[PDB]
């Protein structure tokens, strides 16, 4: 086919690999920041549920 | 932390009933039917405001 086909294919391959490397580094930094301070969707450790707290009036008023 | 506030002996003084439990239980039904408005006002304030220091009146 000629040298231009291999040239442009190499450029496309390099762009794909560079974007993948950038995204991998971004993923590492995002995971580290989330686990350091959990504020995104990931590393959300559980907590006792609100929906099983009895809010009805008790036998004792001081509750 | 903060200083807990609580009323004094002068505002905790009241004319106590000084009446035994048996006579209280003998008069329980008519006492519960005569002034249930006052008792239910006290229970409503006691269960709404959990603080006993704001239901003394």
């Amino acid at each position: 086919d000629g040298p231009e086909k291999n040239y442009e294919k190499t450029l496309a391959i390099l762009q794909i690999e560079s974007e993948k490397a950038e995204l991998r580094l971004k993923e590492q930094e995002v995971r580290r920041l989330m686990r350091a301070r959990g504020d995104g969707p990931w590393y959300q450790f559980p907590t006792p549920e609100k929906e099983f707290i009895d809010h009805s009036p008790k036998a004792t008023p001081d509750n | 932390p903060g200083i807990v506030e609580l009323p004094t002996l002068e505002e905790l003084k009241v004319e106590e009933v000084k009446v035994s439990s048996a006579v209280l239980k003998a008069a329980a039904h008519h006492y519960g039917a005569q002034c249930d408005k006052t008792n239910k006002e006290f229970m409503l304030c006691r269960w709404e405001e959990k603080d006993p220091r704001r239901c003394l009146k």
